[PDB]
RNA sequence: AGUCUCCCACCAAUUCGUAUGCGGAAAACGUAAUGAGAUUUAAAAAUAAUUGUUUAAAUCAACUCAUUAAGGAGGAUGCCCUUGGGUAUUCUGCUUCUUGACCUGGUACCUCUAUUGCAGGGUACUGGUGUUUUCUUCGGUACUGGAUUCCGUUUGUAUGGAAUCU
């Protein structure tokens, strides 16, 4: 399995996530693009910056006193 | 550990201009935790 | 290119209904000209919109609009369950519109 | 045969559901987080039907085919390419891209068991009523 | 009489629009060389071909001078069409001091020649 | 005069002079907010449109696009004749004094 | 506060300097004639050596140890004779001024060296170079008819 | 500028259904009246962010914490004013009403699985702290770029179904 357990918690390791997962990736990325799978140029854009969103804390919230 | 990095440079060099950065900077990581932080 | 005299009332389905937002009908996009424009002046429903309009102005059908407002658990669980429906050959996102357990919710423009 | 396939794919489910715990209150609001909480109710119904199927002690049901094939064209044909294009433009805008590329495996593994099971069951599909 | 003149029905999709000059008879020469560059440039990530130069009336003359400028200076393959554009004018008919422009309407036709000029890249 | 319609408790408290739209909260998180004659407006949105605006509303050919604006704030009045079961001779004088004899005419009736 | 930088992009045109051919007058024989191409000995290092001694040998000892402390050349190719050299904002007229008093080359004689654009940064040069480049072809295939 | 916080999709509600000093969508946000406090303290020092000094420690000024729910009516007191009216404080007290902490068991009625005892869901009522020790995210729905083509339709829905490429 590509987690593992700890002390802790439970944490996620990508390599094997990834490493396991080649054959998928391949067929999924023929799946989507069959012409420029073979090329190699800059396909998806940058994300507009009127999309764009910023990150909040990992804390639940603060109740007022 | 060649191949899956090898594997990982190349799909970074479809979304990416310049595949080779992240490693350098330290921004591809090994590992990510999954806990409710305390 | 539109005249002045342009006002389409009548009575629409709750928004909520929709799923998507999917677009009209666009086949005859080419073959549009003056003639439908022209036309457009003398072709005119006006005792639906007059009857739309009354509907908006009485306070009692304004009202009775409001007669059975479904929230989004029920239009949610409507949607579940077209999930099974009799005809098993085309998927369908939306949920049907009733004669008897739905609002009429009348627009004007 | 059908072990195989439900025993992953409700695996790689706690993966989904423990990623989403996860990141939910650093990226509450984002494109491809709304995309990958739609993947995971879409992966949610399939599953709980396919324990449904199970716990049954025999595989059979009429509406299981029908709604699994409504779900099936839904989660293969429409819903897969924009939850792609999101999740290759998030990790090309470079902020998060170590969980990005998880996130492209995960939908990369995800739509292999699908359509497995498309065209496994697909005999039994022209079998019972339709196509 | 008074009357006056709306503007011609204009049904583009979407992209059709985008690569697309309509030359103004009060458009300066330099601003349509410069936005015809514009189009010319982003046609083909736009996805097109030609970029379109529509004139009717008295810019016709400016449009076809806008034309024969790329057709030789950038040696650019260009294409002349002539069409037909209806019209609608708004008319008052005969039929208290009121207000000139509120009065009874008539919809008219009228047709007027145009050229339509695609360059290419 | 119709008072102000039974929401939330909560959130009725807290105006207790300007009545709010139907889409306050969606606008207060979106756009700023702002109260001046009786009411809470919208200014204007956080990003800047000031040529988005041109280009998509304005009177140019290049708008791919449409703006939505919410316009509660404009109060109506309703006024019928039950003086008689005919046409409005009174509305006619009533809008003949209120506004100029350009409402009062043949093209806005029929 | 910020470190303001300025690049300089210079050309090298050979003049036909010929007087017993005689020569066609138009303009693209003479862009041609005056574009033909740069010599092989021709470096970055034998390049910017010459220009340290010519600004050493005009400014002098502080005029050149004002300038050569962020003196360098990012771009230059041999085959078309354009180079993209950095400078400070405060000492760019100097580097220019330099660029135009640059007598020869230690083995090549009769040369120019014409500064055509200045700016602050890279982008904006590659740009107006690619521009310079579309417009140079336009009159060779006005020409060739 | 800064390792600070938050908005930038909704949810008659497992979704902070929060009428709680005022304003505010929120804010680890502004300010108002009173009382007290100094490693002997609720908490700052001489065993989340920020700042070279980094609150106070005769009085003032500054920081922290602990209380004061919105509107209408009656009485008393103080001021201009002495028919009367206006403002401020304090006591009695009404109006402001979406059959909702979560969860377990029993009873009563209805529907599906195509006879029944039984198996699952919903609603109405009663009883109880019931191992709710994972004291930090765990609920539902939503294809939001553009182009074109095929098919059915006054027997039913006046519009729906699906396909290719970027």
């Amino acid at each position: 399995t590509p987690s593992d357990l700890s002390e802790s918690g439970s944490k996620l390791n990508v390599d094997q996530f990834i490493s396991s997962r080649q054959f998928e990736v391949k067929q999924l990325q023929l799946a989507m693009h069959n012409s420029k799978a073979a090329s190699s140029t800059r396909i998806f854009q940058a994300l507009p910056r009127k999309l764009r969103r910023r990150t909040a804390s990992h804390n639940v919230r603060r109740i007022p006193k | 550990d060649r191949t899956q990095t090898f594997i990982k440079d190349c799909l970074f060099t479809k979304c990416l201009e310049d595949p080779e950065k992240p490693f350098n900077e330290n921004r591809f990581q090994d590992t990510l935790l999954l806990l409710p932080t305390d | 290119a539109l005249p002045q005299r342009c006002t389409f009332a009548f009575e629409a389905i709750d928004p909520r209904h929709l799923a998507a937002p999917k677009k009209l009908n666009d086949s005859q996009r080419k073959t549009v000209n003056s003639d439908d424009i022209l036309s457009l002046h003398e072709n005119y429903p006006q005792d639906e919109i007059n009857a739309v309009f009354n509907e908006l102005c009485d306070p009692e059908s304004r009202t009775q609009s409001y007669n059975n407002q479904n929230t989004l658990k029920e239009i949610s669980a409507r949607r579940y369950k077209l999930l099974t429906a009799t005809p098993n050959s085309i998927n369908k996102t939306t949920v049907p519109f009733k004669e008897s357990d739905d609002p009429s919710i009348p627009l004007v423009i | 045969e059908m072990d195989n396939v439900i025993r992953s794919l409700e695996q790689e489910y706690r993966l989904i559901l423990l990623l989403n715990h996860r990141n939910k209150n650093q990226h509450r609001a984002a494109s491809w987080y709304g995309s990958f909480n739609e993947m995971k109710r879409n992966c949610g119904q399939i599953i709980t039907l396919f324990s449904s199927r199970r716990l049954q002690a025999k595989r059979l049901k009429d509406v299981e085919w029908v709604k699994l094939h409504r779900l099936l064209q839904r989660a293969l044909f429409r819903q897969l390419k924009r939850w792609y294009w999101q999740f290759n433009g998030v990790i090309a805008l470079g902020q998060f891209v170590t969980l990005g590329c998880t996130l492209v495996t995960l939908l990369a593994n995800v739509r292999a068991l699908y359509m497995r099971l498309w065209e496994i069951n697909e005999t039994e599909f022209i079998r019972c009523g339709c196509l | 009489k008074r009357v006056t003149k709306h503007p011609s029905l204009k049904t583009l999709t979407h992209k059709q629009i985008h690569t697309t000059i309509f030359v103004k008879s009060t458009t300066p020469y330099v601003s349509a060389l410069k936005r015809i560059n514009k189009f010319l440039d982003s046609v083909h990530k736009q996805g097109s071909s030609y970029v379109a130069v529509l004139g009717m009336g008295k810019a016709v003359e400016k449009t076809l001078a806008l034309g024969c400028h790329f057709q030789d200076q950038k040696n650019k393959k260009i294409e002349v069409y002539t069409k037909t554009i209806e019209v609608l004018d708004e008319v008052i008919t005969e039929g208290s001091d009121v207000e000139d422009d509120d009065k009874e309407t008539q919809l008219k036709k009228r047709a007027v020649s145009g050229v339509e000029l695609r360059i290419y890249v | 005069l119709a008072p102000i319609p039974k929401g939330r408790v909560k959130y009725t408290k807290r105006q207790k002079h300007f009545a709010w739209l139907p889409t306050h909260i969606w606008n207060a998180k979106r756009s700023h907010m702002m109260k001046r004659w009786g009411y809470q407006m919208v200014w204007a949105p956080t990003q800047k449109c000031f040529k988005l605006t041109h280009r998509l509303g304005g009177d140019t050919c290049s708008s791919d696009g449409a703006l939505c604006m919410d316009s509660s704030y404009i109060g109506t009045i309703i006024v019928k004749d039950k003086s008689n079961d005919s046409e409005g001779d009174f509305l006619k004088s009533i809008i003949g004094k209120l506004t100029a004899e350009r409402a009062n005419l043949r093209k806005y009736r029929e | 506060v910020r470190l303001k930088s300025r690049y300089i992009l210079f050309e090298i045109i050979f003049p036909p300097t010929d007087t017993n051919v005689e020569e066609s007058v138009s303009k693209a024989d003479i862009l041609l004639s005056h574009h033909r191409a740069s010599p092989a000995d021709v470096s970055i290092k034998s390049i910017l050596q010459e220009i340290r001694r010519s600004l050493s040998l005009n400014l002098g000892d502080y005029g050149s140890a004002k300038c050569n402390s962020l003196l360098q050349l990012k771009y230059f190719s041999n085959k078309t004779s354009t180079g993209i050299i950095r400078c400070h904002r405060e000492d760019c007229d100097l580097v220019i001024m330099a660029l135009m008093l640059m007598s020869k080359i230690g083995d090549v004689d009769g040369l120019i060296v014409n500064p055509v654009k200045v700016s602050g940064t890279i982008k904006k040069i590659e740009q107006f170079a690619m521009r310079r480049n579309s417009k140079i072809l336009n009159i060779i295939k006005c020409s060739q008819s």
